[PDB]
């Protein structure tokens, strides 16, 4: 119930698709829950997700952006503090990563 | 220390000369003395023959600290097409290789098979991005007995400034590129009355680049890893412990991270120096966007030519409009770049006490930045 | 409660958490859409599968250009 207006308000956020009764709402929308209903991935990883971002934080290290990588690892130790942790962590990795070595700007 | 020393040379090195030999009336003075003078000779020795720490440690500075140069220029070299390319599709397979072909053309391959089979790439911490030109990375592996005095936590250290000679020796072949097009291209260009302009502002502009790559680059050369070569390599030549090596080695590594701009403190000077690896891909750039115009419209005119055997009068038209917003805006480049490198000479003044203090000496003697302050 | 109200805090201080996370790794991702992504993973869906459709519709905001 929560979840189908989940993927409304995904669709209406990622794609810029405000209106409902648009047709290219429905189709994104039913391409969302189609390809959710794929089943074609493995289970998450714990494991390798730790490693991953282990490995993150030694590039922080290698390229000596000192603040980027206490801000890593400390951002990344709290969070896994109170399975759906791995999960977000893989989706965000997978997602863009674009500019990974740029945007440092740690605010806080 | 000594019985340490002894347990160790059991334990590990497993070579064994067997039971190796007022106060209370005096007997420590006259025994401890030649039994540890006898203990460490034995066990220098026998480390530094039975498992070579020295032969490791002048592959650590060719290899490792690019000291070598002929192997370095050569395999990058070859390496250029692959980095080129988006670091998703390359791999290893194509990494050892093209690393093969070097090291047999270079002066490498006499060397013992110790240190050349140590060397084995790596690639640069794996993740999304496509950097191509960044993925590339040497994995030295110790796993011998000399593996305690190049512990994992000082090759991190090698691996950091292999990372900051990779990105400014990198630089430096994109810069001699633009030099390259200058000396190829420009004696076809004397034909031209009006790419005559800009292609001489570039070469004004191109100049302080080339200076700027070669001051801080024969700094990194003759007080980085000469100074700093020469001194460890007395630390380490008479040393007479384990301890004796280890501790100077580590100061080494320390202070070459003093020398360079990869301090604390010195990340507000390394970023006005990444600034100016901005602009050099910047100017890369705009140096072709001339040729696929500019030298793209001459054989179009001599094909034109070739049709009579008011059309290229537009072509002078428009060329006539193109060259002052290029101009224009290579001026505005001119002048982004002078204003940051003297932001980064006023900060660069007073930060160590001596290294980086010659360093504004060595970047500038023509005192432009007295009359331009 | 009022636990119950500290951990709708210690939730949201979570997700400043996930919001600088998801800056440093550069997601399109913002405090909005990363709300819904979270009640998402708590009915469970494999990652992979909600990652593809976000990189489809946000190219897909450029057939909506």
């Amino acid at each position: 119930a929560q979840q189908e207006r989940d993927v409304r308000e995904l669709v209406r956020g990622v794609a810029g698709l405000q209106d409902e009764a648009d047709p290219n709402f429905q189709l994104a929308l039913n391409f969302a829950w189609s390809n959710f209903r794929f089943h074609r991935f493995l289970d998450v990883n714990s494991h390798k997700i730790e490693k991953t971002i282990e490995g993150i934080y030694e590039k922080f290290v290698i390229h000596s952006d000192l603040s980027k990588a206490a801000s890593w690892k400390r951002l990344t130790e709290e969070f896994l503090n109170a399975d759906a942790h791995y999960s977000i962590l893989s989706l965000l990795l997978c997602l863009s990563d674009s500019p990974s070595n740029s945007s440092y700007v740690e605010t806080p | 220390l000594i019985g340490k020393s002894i347990n160790f040379l059991h334990q590990v090195c497993h070579d064994q000369t067997p039971t190796t030999k007022t106060d209370l009336e005096n007997a420590f003075q006259g025994k401890i003395d030649a039994a540890y003078f006898e203990t460490s000779k034995y066990l220098l020795d026998v480390l530094n023959k039975k498992y070579s720490l020295l032969d490791h440690m002048q592959a650590m500075r060719r290899y490792l600290l690019l000291g070598q140069g002929d192997f370095i220029r050569h395999l990058m070299d070859l390496l250029k097409p692959e980095l080129v390319r988006p670091a998703t599709t390359l791999y290893q397979h194509n990494l050892t290789g093209i690393l093969e072909t070097a090291v047999r053309a270079t002066n490498a391959q006499f060397d013992s098979p110790e240190i050349l089979r140590r060397l084995d790439v790596r690639l640069l911490e794996v993740s999304p991005g496509d950097t191509g030109w960044d993925v590339f990375s040497l994995d030295y592996h110790v796993d011998g007995p000399i593996a305690t005095v190049f512990t994992r936590e000082c090759m991190s250290h090698y691996l950091r400034v292999f990372n900051f000679l990779w990105r400014a020796k990198r630089m430096e072949y994109i810069l001699t590129d633009i030099r390259k097009g200058h000396m190829c291209n420009a004696k076809l260009l004397r034909n031209m009355p009006e790419f005559s302009g800009v292609l001489h502002q570039c070469h004004i502009l191109a100049s302080e680049m080339v200076h700027f790559i070669h001051q801080m680059q024969y700094y990194i050369t003759f007080e980085v890893l000469e100074c700093s070569w020469d001194e460890l390599w007395n630390k380490v030549q008479q040393a007479q412990d384990l301890d004796h090596i280890i501790a100077a080695h580590e100061v080494f590594l320390d202070t070459i991270i003093s020398r360079c701009l990869l301090d604390s403190d010195s990340r507000a000077l390394l970023n006005q120096l990444r600034a100016v690896f901005d602009q050099i891909i910047e100017l890369q750039n705009a140096q072709d966007a001339i040729y696929r115009a500019a030298l793209e419209e001459l054989q179009r005119r001599l094909q034109f030519e070739e049709k009579k055997k008011e059309e290229e009068n537009k072509r002078i038209g428009e060329f006539k409009e193109s060259i002052p917003k290029m101009c224009s805006q290579l001026r505005i480049l001119t002048h982004f770049y002078q204003g940051i490198v003297q932001q980064f000479l006023v900060l660069l003044t007073t930060s160590s006490d001596e290294s980086l203090r010659f360093l504004s000496f060595r970047l500038d003697f023509n005192e432009h930045y007295k009359a331009r302050e | 409660a009022a636990a119950a109200a500290a951990n709708l805090n210690a939730v949201r201080e979570t997700m400043d958490v996930l919001l600088e996370i998801s800056r440093i790794l550069n997601t399109g991702l913002d405090m909005e859409t990363l709300s819904i992504c979270v009640r998402l993973c708590e009915q469970g869906i494999n990652p992979e599968a909600l990652s593809s459709v976000i990189k489809e519709l946000r190219k897909a905001t450029e057939a909506l250009k």
